[PDB]
C-alpha cells in the first residue's frame, strides 16, 4: 500500500511550462516531508524542491523562480508546477518521503521529462556492411530520430547471441542517433541473411533493413 | 533584576521558558514598556536564522516562530557547557506557541496507537570536536509589551 | 551550501570483496544528516544507511556505514553478484544535496577491444551527409581511447561515443564511435582511420579505409 506514484511527463519545448503528479498512497503527503530528485540521463540525482508538513517550500539555486510545487489534501498528490524549461530539466523526475534524520526511504520509478524544440521524426537506417575463417562484424545505424525510443532487434529475435545495442546520444541537430552491431563467423556471411528490425512508435516507423556484403 | 538567573540548567528549544519581568555574545540584532518577556533556549548555529521576522524552517515552523511585529532584539553566544527539537508536526507554529506533547506523529493512513514504527515516529529528535555551526548556541530573546497603561520598566 | 564528492569515479572488484566507498564532504558536517544509496539500472534509488552507521529496515547487514566530520565510508564486507550498482550520498544542511556517485563494476582480465571501421554506406550518401563508425567490440576495462584521423589529421568536435553497460556473461564493454561529415566534406578526403588506444593493445590499432575503394 505504501507506494508513490508519479505521472505528467512528456515532451515541451524550450521555456515551456509542465506540471507532474505524485499520487500517493498509505502515507499523507501532507504530513511528510516531500521532496523531488531528478536525474539527468547518464547523470546523476538531483533534488529539486521540498515542501515541509506546516507549507514551507524549498527550492534549488539552479529552479530558482521557476518551478513551484504544491499538494492536494482531497487527492494525496503532489504536485510540482515547473516554468521556463530549459534543456537543463530534460530528466526523470521522482517523488520521495523525506525523514530528514532518517533520509529518504520511499521512492517511486519516476516520470520522464524531456525539453527540445525538435518534432518527431522517423528514423533512417543504413546497414553497416562487412568487408573482406574469422569473425565479422556487421550492423546497422539508426539515425537523425525523434524522440526516444527506438527498439531494434536481429532476424525478428531469432538472432541474439553477440548483438551490441548502444545507447542513443542526442547529436547537435537535437536528433537522437544510435547503432546496432552483430559479430558472426565470416563463413556464413554468404550463407546466412541477416535484416535489423527498427521500431518507432512515435513516428509510425517500421522498418526492415538487411546488411549484406 | 535577575538577569543573572537566566544567563546550571537550560530548555530545549520545543520547550522554550518565558519569565515575567517587571519593576527592575556572537549575534545581537534588534528590531524594533508595561511588560518584558525573556526567552531562553538554544538552537544550533545553523538555526539562529529562524528567530527572525519572516522565517522559514524547522525551527521556526514546529520549535519557535516570532510574530512579524518584533518590537525586540535577540542575544546569543558561543558554544554551550551543557538538547531536543520538533521535526514532526503537522502544522506550522503560531506566533510564541509552545508545543510539549511528545504523542507519536501519524504520517500514514493507520493510526499509531503511540507505538513508533512503519509511519510513526517521535516528533522530537535528540541534538564537541565537531562543526562549532552545529555546536549548540545558547540564545535569549526579549519581546516588548506595550499597551495603554502604566508601565513597569 | 554543502558540496559532496565521492571518489573514486569508478569502483572495479570482484564478488565476496569488501568495498569501499568514499564521500569526501568540502566543509565540516553533521553525522545525522548522511544517506547512502543504492540504485540500480532501471529502479528507483534505495536507501541503504541513514544518519552515519544505522542501517534502514530490511537492508542487509553486510553494509556498513562509518566516517564522520569530512570523511565518510561506506562499506560492503561481502559483495553479492547483485550488490553491483550506483552508489550516492547525500547530505541535507537547508537542502538536500546529492553527489555524483560511485560506479560499482565486476572486477574481470584485460581484454583487448576488436577494432572495425565502416565507410559511410552509400544509400546515406545520397541524403547529403557521411557518418564513419568505429566498432570497438567486447573490451575490458571501460577506459579506451578512440582517436578519429582523416588524412592523418586529428579530428576534434564531429565525433560522439556511447558505451554500453557491462556484460551479463563476460562483464566486458562495447564502443561506438560516430564520425559525422557533409558529403562535399567527405568527398574531400581520402584516408580515414580509427586509432584505438587500451590497455590491453600493446601498441594502438588503427583500422583505416581509402575511400571509394572496395
Amino acid at each position: 500500500e505504501v507506494q508513490l506514484v508519479e505521472s505528467g511527463g512528456g515532451l515541451v519545448q524550450p521555456g515551456g511550462s509542465l506540471r507532474l503528479s505524485c499520487a500517493a498512497s498509505g502515507i499523507t503527503v501532507s504530513s511528510n516531508y516531500m521532496n523531488w530528485v531528478r536525474q539527468a540521463p547518464g547523470k546523476g540525482l538531483e533534488w529539486v524542491s521540498l515542501i515541509y508538513s506546516g507549507g514551507s517550500t524549498y527550492y534549488a539555486d539552479s529552479v530558482k523562480g521557476r518551478f513551484t510545487i504544491s499538494r492536494d489534501n482531497s487527492k494525496n498528490t503532489l504536485y510540482l508546477q515547473m516554468n521556463s524549461l530549459r534543456a537543463e530539466d530534460t530528466a526523470v523526475y521522482h517523488c520521495a518521503r523525506d525523514l530528514v534524520v532518517y533520509g529518504m526511504d520511499v521512492w517511486g520509478q519516476g516520470t520522464t521529462v524531456t525539453v527540445s524544440s525538435a518534432s518527431t521524426k522517423g528514423p533512417s537506417v543504413f546497414p553497416l556492411a562487412p568487408s573482406s575463417g574469422g569473425t565479422a562484424a556487421l550492423g546497422c545505424l539508426v539515425k537523425d530520430y525523434f524522440p526516444e525510443p527506438v527498439t531494434v532487434s536481429w532476424n525478428s529475435g531469432a538472432l541474439t547471441s553477440g548483438v551490441h545495442t548502444f545507447p542513443a546520444v542526442l547529436q547537435s541537430s537535437g536528433l537522437y542517433s544510435l547503432s546496432s552491431v552483430v559479430t558472426v563467423p565470416s563463413s556464413s556471411l554468404g550463407t546466412q541473411t541477416y535484416i535489423c528490425n527498427v521500431n518507432h512508435k512515435p513516428s509510425n516507423t517500421k522498418v526492415d533493413k538487411r546488411v549484406e556484403p | 533584576c535577575p538577569f543573572g538567573e537566566v544567563f546550571s540548567k537550560f530548555a530545549s528549544v520545543y520547550a522554550w521558558n518565558r519569565k515575567r519581568i517587571s519593576n527592575c555574545f556572537s549575534t545581537f540584532k534588534c528590531y524594533g514598556f508595561t511588560n518584558v518577556y525573556a526567552d531562553s533556549f538554544v538552537v544550533k548555529g545553523d538555526e539562529v536564522r529562524q528567530i527572525a521576522p519572516g522565517q522559514t524552517g524547522v525551527i521556526a515552523d514546529y520549535n519557535y516562530k516570532l510574530p512579524d511585529d518584533f518590537t525586540g532584539c535577540v542575544i546569543a553566544w558561543n558554544s554551550v557547557k551543557q538538547y531536543l527539537y520538533r521535526l514532526f508536526r503537522k502544522s506550522k507554529l503560531k506566533p510564541f506557541e509552545r508545543d510539549i506533547s511528545t504523542e507519536i506523529y501519524q504520517a500514514g493512513s493507520t493510526p499509531c496507537n503511540g507505538q513508533v514504527g512503519l509511519n510513526c515516529y517521535y516528533p522530537l529528535e535528540r541534538y564537541p570536536t565537531t562543526g562549532v555551526n552545529y555546536q549548540p548556541f545558547r540564545v535569549v530573546v526579549l519581546s516588548f509589551e506595550l499597551l495603554n497603561g502604566p508601565a513597569t520598566v | 551550501e554543502i558540496v559532496l564528492t565521492q571518489s573514486p569515479g569508478t569502483l572495479s572488484l570482484s564478488p565476496g570483496e569488501r568495498a569501499t566507498l568514499s564521500c569526501r564532504a568540502s566543509q565540516s558536517v553533521s553525522s545525522s544528516y548522511l544517506a547512502w544509496y543504492q540504485q540500480k539500472p532501471g529502479q528507483a534509488p534505495r536507501l541503504l544507511i541513514y544518519g552515519a552507521s544505522s542501517r534502514a529496515t530490511g537492508i542487509p547487514d553486510r553494509f556498513s556505514g562509518s566516517g564522520s566530520g569530512t570523511d565518510f565510508t561506506l562499506t560492503i564486507s561481502r559483495l553479492e553478484p547483485e550488490d553491483f550498482a550506483v552508489y550516492y550520498c547525500q547530505q541535507y544542511g537547508s537542502s538536500p544535496t546529492f553527489g555524483q556517485g560511485t560506479k560499482l563494476e565486476i572486477k574481470r582480465t584485460v581484454a583487448a577491444p576488436s577494432v572495425f571501421i565502416f565507410p559511410p554506406s552509400d544509400e546515406q550518401l545520397k541524403s547529403g551527409t557521411a557518418s564513419v563508425v568505429c566498432l570497438l567490440n567486447n573490451f575490458y576495462p571501460r577506459e579506451a581511447k578512440v582517436q578519429w584521423k582523416v588524412d592523418n589529421a586529428l579530428q576534434s568536435g564531429n565525433s560522439q561515443e556511447s558505451v554500453t553497460e557491462q556484460d551479463s556473461k563476460d562483464s566486458t564493454y562495447s564502443l561506438s564511435s560516430t564520425l559525422t561529415l557533409s558529403k562535399a566534406d567527405y568527398e574531400k578526403h581520402k584516408v580515414y582511420a580509427c586509432e584505438v588506444t587500451h590497455q590491453g593493445l600493446s601498441s594502438p590499432v588503427t583500422k583505416s579505409f581509402n575511400r571509394g575503394e572496395c
